[PDB]
Formats: structure tokens, sequence, C-alpha cells
RNA sequence: AGCUGUCAACCGAGCGUUGAUCCGAGGAUGUCCGAAUGGGGAAACCCGGCACGAGUGAUGUCGUGUCACCAGGCGCUGAAUAUAUAGGCGUCUGGGGGGAACGCGGGGAAGUGAAACAUCUCAGUACCCGUAGGAAGAGAAAACAAAAUGUGAUUCCGUGAGUAGUGGCGAGCGAAAGCGGAGGAUGGCUAAACCGUAUGCAUGUGAUACCGGGUAGGGGUUGUGUGUGCGGGGUUGUGGGACCUAUCUUUCCGGCUCUACCUGGCUGGAGGGCAGUGAGAAAAUGUUGUGGUUAGCGGAAAUGGCUUGGGAUGGCCUGCCGUAGACGGUGAGAGCCCGGUACGUGAAAACCCGACGUCUGUCUUGAUGGUGUUCCCGAGUAGCAGCGGGCCCGUGGAAUCUGCUGUGAAUCUGCCGGGACCACCCGGUAAGCCUGAAUACUUCCCAGUGACCGAUAGCGGAUUAGUACCGUGAGGGAAU
RNA sequence: GAGUGAGAAUGCAGGCAUGAGUAGCGAUUAGGCAAGUGAGAACCUUGCCCGCCGAAAGACCAAGGGUUCCUGGGCCAGGCCAGUCCGCCCAGGGUGAGUCGGGACCUAAGGCGAGGCCGACAGGCGUAGUCGAUGGACAACGGGUUGAUAUUCCCGUACC
RNA sequence: GCGAAUUCGGUGAUCCUAUGCUGCCGAGAAAAGCCUCUAGCGAGGACAUACACGGCCCGUACCCCAAACCAACACAGGUG
């Protein structure tokens, strides 16, 4: 069958001059598929990386409309979460700066 | 993965391990290149493949 | 007027005609009465909806 | 031996002789909305109960199932109140939506023609509505015909015929009989004129009344009516059937007609039939075709020569095979180059139609022909009065069918049909039920065809197609 | 055998002319100059004056639209002109809430509706209920941030 | 990066007390929450506090009296 394990969530890290302006301040960016909640991402994130978080803030990216001559094309929707760890400070090296 | 002619003979506990086993596997692999630092695709194919079988001989035998 | 419960009589429908003979659709609906009439022998009576023709042929019993 | 679908390439990553990809059969996975059905709702989104498990120091949390409505049976309970009913519970089996046309059954107009227009026609057309099927409806005479010692269920064509007819006798509308054809099965029974049982409802001269010779033991099928339910035995045209009295009767046993003894009348069980998924009883018990289908395999015969030639599939010339000289492409008109065609072959698994061995069901308590005489065979029906429909039939002299409303018959010397109506003769038996075969239709699939179109044509759509776009609508609707 | 012969039907669809380089270039506020980028500068960028609104022609919200927001690239197509510019087009980035707005709370007008009533049929009603805010119950500020986001992010202090 | 002073007075609302008071007639919603009372239970609940903990989903950019909404336009119009 299936059995619920909690890094079934995650969809990748986003790379950004924000992103970086976070990384700074100890607070990462996540890509999460759109039915998740915070909670769920909470205990993922702790269980994998062995880092104890605080809180975890997450937001919806509305997909683009971008031209082209065959139609209207529409990219996906997307989820990215803002999450925040402790003051112990573990930063995560598979992040890969 | 493996061939039916182990799978069949074998017996209910390992089905219960190599279920488990697939779905870490499912697991790893599938953030793995969610992350970005995989490459391919067979993989998960044949995860997926272990799972399938797996589920479905596990209630062939529960009816049986 | 539309049905009564037991002979599943409904209306019919027919055309309405003057002296200069001028056709019309009209309507007939059945002779159709709320009465109570007795089912078990014991007295009860129950109201249902029966036309006039079977009352007349007492398919429902009186008492 | 190649492969990772396309626009659409391009990279990169790789899989294969252990046979990857590709095509077929079966199986699972199958988010959410949508009959949507745990409840709600602005469709693809919000909110819970119940049982079993994971995790925390507990909670929070996380997975798996279950929870709509209606109808029809089963069990419990029984309110106003006592019997008893509604309602209330628990569990199974069914239905809900979609589909191009075909069909049945109800509803149902106008533009038009009559050179106007009301009868009429347009027309039971369009459209709306509720049904199931692969076809449906109809279907065994209460049908025709007219003296022939005739046809013989239903269905669908060609005739009969634009004839007899109907029609402000105008516009117009329009048969039937008979004949010739397609297809066959003139086919089995239920239910009231006796009885056994589950019965109750009632009583009792509770004893000489009940069993089919003789002797003997024993102790309400109400006496009489009404109404319903349950059953052997009567479903008919020369017109037909039993409450009782006359003739041959192809096994046997028991219990009965309130009892035991020859005669007369019914029911249960052993063995020839009749058949059966049938429409005349219904549920079950298990079986082979190179029939087909969803898919594949083999499948002949010139690198021929010379020339225009970019390239020949072209021109000429030899010799090509052919049970295949259909069709496309390859640098120009190719059966000799390939895709392939005649012809053979071929399926592990699955599905629809066609035979062959446990088992099931019925009766041989029954059957065949023979001489007189005393409640049943379909009811609020046939028919009648009025009011309307549909057969050509538009109240005309108007039969036949149906319906609304009132009345209302017999059970055979009874009826209605035989185109307002009847005396004598002539042909069929109404109110109950179903039944294959010929027919119509094609959303879908396969194989073909075309003196059908070749981009303003042909479906609106050979291409982002019911897309863009317009309209908030039902919708309209492109060009390329 | 014909969808078989066009010059017209204020014909149909496509294309192209004159009127013609003619009218107009969308207000009651108005600019000029310098330096800078650029191949080209009144129109873009930066500096100084002038002009106009200022119960707006400023700053926020709801309904509505959905990426027009910011950054980088380019100016055949669009902006009534050229345009380095743009709400042009290409790529990337950007929306952080127990306390702000709705659901887990409840109702008005009104909608749906088990049973039920009526209705040939399709249906129409409305009871128990369930929906339905434009309403009611229930929990914040100052400052700071980069090139775009702030009562959301951070600092400081609290609430229910 | 550093960082001074941070008071008096007066004017003053259409804003708050105010869902108030006074007067008029044309006489001014509903339910949830909240407080409390009992019916039907019951052998362990009631009030404070040190402590670690757990609080769902969705909107959140931009425009918004306009060249970004409705007017076929980058429109002298309309929009709470
Ligand atoms: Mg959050
Ligand atoms: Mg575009
Ligand atoms: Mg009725
Ligand atoms: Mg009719
Ligand atoms: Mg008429
Ligand atoms: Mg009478
Ligand atoms: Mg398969
Ligand atoms: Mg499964
Ligand atoms: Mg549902
Ligand atoms: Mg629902
Ligand atoms: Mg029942
Ligand atoms: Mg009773
Ligand atoms: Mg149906
Ligand atoms: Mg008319
Ligand atoms: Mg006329
Ligand atoms: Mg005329
Ligand atoms: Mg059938
Ligand atoms: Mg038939
Ligand atoms: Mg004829
Ligand atoms: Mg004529
Ligand atoms: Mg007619
Ligand atoms: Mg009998
Ligand atoms: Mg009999
Ligand atoms: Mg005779
Ligand atoms: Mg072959
Ligand atoms: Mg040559
Ligand atoms: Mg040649
Ligand atoms: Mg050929
Ligand atoms: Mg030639
Ligand atoms: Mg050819
Ligand atoms: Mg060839
Ligand atoms: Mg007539
Ligand atoms: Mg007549
Ligand atoms: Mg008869
Ligand atoms: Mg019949
Ligand atoms: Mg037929
Ligand atoms: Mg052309
Ligand atoms: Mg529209
Ligand atoms: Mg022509
Ligand atoms: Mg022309
Ligand atoms: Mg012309
Ligand atoms: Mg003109
Ligand atoms: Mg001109
Ligand atoms: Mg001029
Ligand atoms: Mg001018
Ligand atoms: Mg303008
Ligand atoms: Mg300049
Ligand atoms: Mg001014
Ligand atoms: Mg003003
Ligand atoms: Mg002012
Ligand atoms: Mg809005
Ligand atoms: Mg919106
Ligand atoms: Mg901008
Ligand atoms: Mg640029
Ligand atoms: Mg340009
Ligand atoms: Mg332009
Ligand atoms: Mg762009
Ligand atoms: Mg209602
Ligand atoms: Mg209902
Ligand atoms: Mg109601
Ligand atoms: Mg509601
Ligand atoms: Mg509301
Ligand atoms: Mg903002
Ligand atoms: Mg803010
Ligand atoms: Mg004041
Ligand atoms: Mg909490
Ligand atoms: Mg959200
Ligand atoms: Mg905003
Ligand atoms: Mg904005
Ligand atoms: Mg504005
Ligand atoms: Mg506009
Ligand atoms: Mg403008
Ligand atoms: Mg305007
Ligand atoms: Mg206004
Ligand atoms: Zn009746």
């Amino acid at each position: 069958a299936t059995i619920t394990d909690p890094r079934d969530i995650i969809l990748a890290p986003v790379i950004s001059e924000k992103s970086y302006g976070l990384i700074e301040d100890n607070v990462y960016t996540f890509v999460v598929h759109p039915d998740s909640n915070k909670t769920q991402i909470k205990i993922a994130i702790e269980k994998i990386f062995d880092v104890k978080v605080d809180s975890v803030n997450t937001a919806n990216r509305q997909g683009k409309r971008k031209r082209t001559r065959t139609g209207f094309g529409k990219r996906k929707s997307t989820k990215r979460a803002i999450v925040k760890l402790a003051a112990g400070s573990k930063p995560i090296d598979l992040f890969g700066a | 993965g493996t061939t039916p002619g182990e799978l069949r003979e074998l017996t209910d506990d390992e089905l219960k391990d190599k279920l488990r086993e697939s779905k870490e596997e499912l697991f790893n692999l599938r953030f793995q290149m969610a992350t970005g630092q995989l490459s391919n695709n067979r993989r998960l194919r044949t995860v997926r493949q272990e799972i399938a079988r797996v589920y479905t001989v596990l209630r062939e035998r529960e009816l049986g | 007027a539309a049905v009564c419960d037991i002979c599943g009589k409904g209306p019919g429908f027919g055309k309405s005609v003057s002296h200069s003979h001028r056709r019309t659709s009209r309507r007939w609906n059945p002779n159709i009465q709320p009465v109570r009439a007795v089912t078990r022998p014991g007295g009860n009576k129950q109201r249902i909806n029966a036309c006039t023709s079977c009352i007349k042929a007492g398919k429902v019993s009186r008492a």
C-alpha cells in the first residue's frame, strides 16, 4: 500500500537574490506541493534535516501567461514556503549555496 | 527489479520488507531528483513497478 | 381532477365545436371525489380519490 | 535490432542478443468536479460523525474504510387507544445520469393553399413530455368473403387506384376487398360447473347422523343465506358446457366424499409421454468450430545494356515472372527497387454464436375409440343517452373503434359482426394474458465503392475549430 | 451525363484605386535651457526656474481586471509622429498573518427541499430542515529593511 | 557611524462619550454568543500557578474616479 512519510512534499528549493537575502538571515525558501500545510512541511523538514524549526510561512504564486503563436499559454501554479530555523543555527549544507 | 520466479516463491515477511524498503527508496530517489541532484527516470519507474506488483500480490494472496 | 386511485382514469382532451363548426381545444376532467370508504370489515375507512364510475361499480364498499 | 509519442527541432542523459521499444488479451493503480450519493456550496473547494492503526511526555496531527434519496421484501415496536394501524428503527436487492437515429403511448399550433377567409388544408407536421429495446409496436380472429363443400395469426413491399368515395362537393384528402411477393411455429395455459391441505370465522339433535357388499370397536363436511380467498372439471358457430338417470373400458398402494363393509365421485407415491428458459411453472446444477473478432507471419520475377540526362520510374533492344500487370514512394510514366499485392499459414490468454458426458423437472390415478337425460367459460363489460376524437367518411341516411359522463344485459331457442332497418335461412364466440420470422434506423467499428468536390468548392472545421472573436442569452461564428 | 458559358440583381467574399498626401492627431495647464546615454533627442534619463490640480488631476479600500508590479535585454509589430521610452514584446524575480478579509459561528429579503398537497404527463407549492451578508458575536502598534513587500519580515512590548 | 531639545498656552471639529438625553410620529429586523435555572447522570471534577508543548485551509503583487474596471481605442463619459 502506502504509508505516511513527511518528505513526500518538498518539490525543490528556489534560488534568487531575495532567497540569498534570506539565507543570510537564517531563513530559507522551499518549493512545496499545493495540497500541503505548514504543519506537514514543518514535521518534514525537522525529520529530514535534524533541525528544530520555529515556524513556516507559505505563499501561492499564480502562474504567468506567456505569448505563443500556437495560442494562449499558461504555466503551472506553484507554492513557495518560507521557513526559519531556530537560534540553534544549523546551516543546511544540502542547499548548495 | 526482481524476477517473478523469486517473488512468487518468497514469503509474507519478505514482501513486507521489500514493501517498506521500496517506499523508502521512492521517498529518497523522488526527492533527490526533486532537489535536482538526480538525472534519470527509470529508477522511479522500476520502484513504481515494485510497489505496484507487491500491492497486487498482497491482495492476491489475501483473497486466495 | 387528475386520476382516481384504482381504475387509473386520466383526463382526455378534445375540441369544442360551434354552430359555425369552429374547432377549439378544451378539456374533460373526470368525476372524482374525495371519499373515505371501508377497506377491512372492522369498519375502518380511509380518504382516497375515487371516480364516480368506480363508486357506482362499488369497488369500494359503503358502511 | 533498434528505442526514449508530437508541435519541434536541440542538448544532455541513456536502455538492447538475458531480447529494449513497438502491437494484442487479462489485471491493478486511477487526484478532483461532474447522477455525485457524509453535509454544504459561486464545478474542479469548504466543513464533520463512526471503527482500526502510526507519532508526541499529552494534545494537536496523520492513513485506511463507512455515513445521500426513493422503491420493493424481512424482523422489532405500536401514538393518539384496548385490539390494531401510521410513523420509528436494522439489513439485503434494485433505480437515479448520458447517447445520432429508429418505435410505442399521451400533449400539440401558425405562417401557407383555397388567389380574401371562419369549415377545411397546412397536420397529427414542428416542438415539448415519460418510457424500454437492439429493434419496438402489432400478432392467432368476437377477420374477410358471399353460396365457391371459400380463404385461415401478425408483419413489410408491388399492384389494385388517383378508381368506389369524402370535401364552403372548392381548395383539397383518400380506401378496402382480391392478387402477386419476403418469412414461417394452423403453436402451449392460467384462472369459475368437484376436492386434499395451512387455515380461521361460526356454531353442535354434540349422535344414528358421515365410508364403495357381511360380522362387528368407537362418538359441525353449521340447520339456512350473503360476500371474499384457495382448487380437479367446462373456453364452443352444423349453433356449445355440468346439479341425474343408458353402452368397451391397454398397472398398482394409500388417504378421503364429517366413520367400517359391492356399486359411484377426488387426492398423495413407484414407472412410456408433453416439454422447459418458452408467451401457456419457476428457480438452479456442467460440458467442443480452423466461425469471426480484437493483433501478427511467409509471400515470385533484371544492380540488364546503350542515350537525353542533376537524378529514369524515360526512349530503343534483349532476355523477366506471373494463381501476384491493385495501390504509393524512391531525384521524371516502375508488376522485374521497396512498402506490397494472388496464395498460403499462425495464438499462450480473453469474448459472442454451434455439439458432446453428473445433475434437474413433469407425468403412464392414468390413457384410446362408444348408447339417454337434471351453478361455470373473463362485468359495471357488451350495448344504450349525451359530448368529442381516429379509420376517405368534415352528422350526413352513418356501420365499425376509442374516450368523459349517467344507465345498463344474458351464458348458449347468449351475442355481435356482416357499411340507418329488419322475418326466414348464412358465417364467427366480447369483455384476460402474452408470442420468434419478414421491417425501420446507424452516434460507433471494419473492409470497399464513386462519369462526387479539390481550398470563395467540399461538413462551420485539410491549419490553434466550434478555437479566436461578438453577445452576460438561448447562442452566433470566422479567415488562414 | 452536366453544379457546363456573367456585365449589372443598392449581390456575396478577397484584393486594389480616386476623394488625398486633403481633414484630423482627442481640451478649458505651458514650458525652456543645460549636462548624460544613444548611430538618431522637444518628447527618455539627471539638475534649475516656469505652469496646473490640490475635497484632487493627492493618498488608501470594496466591486471589477489578472502579472499591467520590479529588474535585465532588444524597438520590424502596437503608442494617432521618431522614439534609447512604454501599461510594447523576451527572460528572470516578486505576494510570508492564531490577531487584516471569508469558511470551521448564526440569521433577514429570498432560493432548495425528505415526507405531504395539488396536478393527464412534464410539473407547481410548501412542513421539518438546509442554504443564502449588504448584518451580529470574536484577538495590535512605533520604528527599520533592499532594487521592487509590509499592521505579514526583524527589533521592542502585549492581547484575546 | 554619531546624534541636540522634545514644554507651555490658545483655537478646534462632520470625530468620541452617544446604541446617551430632550422631543416628534411616520412608533423604528432576526438568530447565534453570553448569564442563569432545572430535567437526564454520577465516583472524581472545580479555582490559581512554575514548565514543555500543539493552533487549520484560502486571499495577501499591481491598477482602482482610471491609458489597468464598464464604454470596440492608451476615448473630454460613468463607477461605491
Ligand atoms: Mg503561515
Ligand atoms: Mg501575449
Ligand atoms: Mg389522480
Ligand atoms: Mg389526441
Ligand atoms: Mg384548428
Ligand atoms: Mg344507480
Ligand atoms: Mg495488455
Ligand atoms: Mg489500490
Ligand atoms: Mg454525490
Ligand atoms: Mg449534494
Ligand atoms: Mg417490503
Ligand atoms: Mg387493535
Ligand atoms: Mg434510464
Ligand atoms: Mg388556420
Ligand atoms: Mg388560405
Ligand atoms: Mg389568396
Ligand atoms: Mg430482449
Ligand atoms: Mg408479435
Ligand atoms: Mg390501389
Ligand atoms: Mg389540387
Ligand atoms: Mg387527414
Ligand atoms: Mg382442477
Ligand atoms: Mg384440472
Ligand atoms: Mg356448419
Ligand atoms: Mg510479410
Ligand atoms: Mg539513360
Ligand atoms: Mg524500362
Ligand atoms: Mg498497377
Ligand atoms: Mg508509352
Ligand atoms: Mg500511377
Ligand atoms: Mg517501387
Ligand atoms: Mg362521418
Ligand atoms: Mg355510420
Ligand atoms: Mg368464447
Ligand atoms: Mg389479444
Ligand atoms: Mg419481424
Ligand atoms: Mg488555388
Ligand atoms: Mg457571453
Ligand atoms: Mg449551375
Ligand atoms: Mg466577374
Ligand atoms: Mg457586381
Ligand atoms: Mg450605396
Ligand atoms: Mg478615393
Ligand atoms: Mg486643408
Ligand atoms: Mg489641419
Ligand atoms: Mg485622445
Ligand atoms: Mg532632448
Ligand atoms: Mg486649481
Ligand atoms: Mg470637491
Ligand atoms: Mg481641499
Ligand atoms: Mg471587486
Ligand atoms: Mg478578484
Ligand atoms: Mg512598469
Ligand atoms: Mg529592456
Ligand atoms: Mg522598434
Ligand atoms: Mg503601429
Ligand atoms: Mg516583457
Ligand atoms: Mg420549497
Ligand atoms: Mg421529496
Ligand atoms: Mg421550508
Ligand atoms: Mg444556508
Ligand atoms: Mg452573509
Ligand atoms: Mg501590499
Ligand atoms: Mg501591513
Ligand atoms: Mg459638538
Ligand atoms: Mg495553541
Ligand atoms: Mg490560502
Ligand atoms: Mg494589494
Ligand atoms: Mg495593484
Ligand atoms: Mg488611481
Ligand atoms: Mg475598452
Ligand atoms: Mg487615452
Ligand atoms: Mg472614458
Ligand atoms: Mg458617484
Ligand atoms: Zn375510477
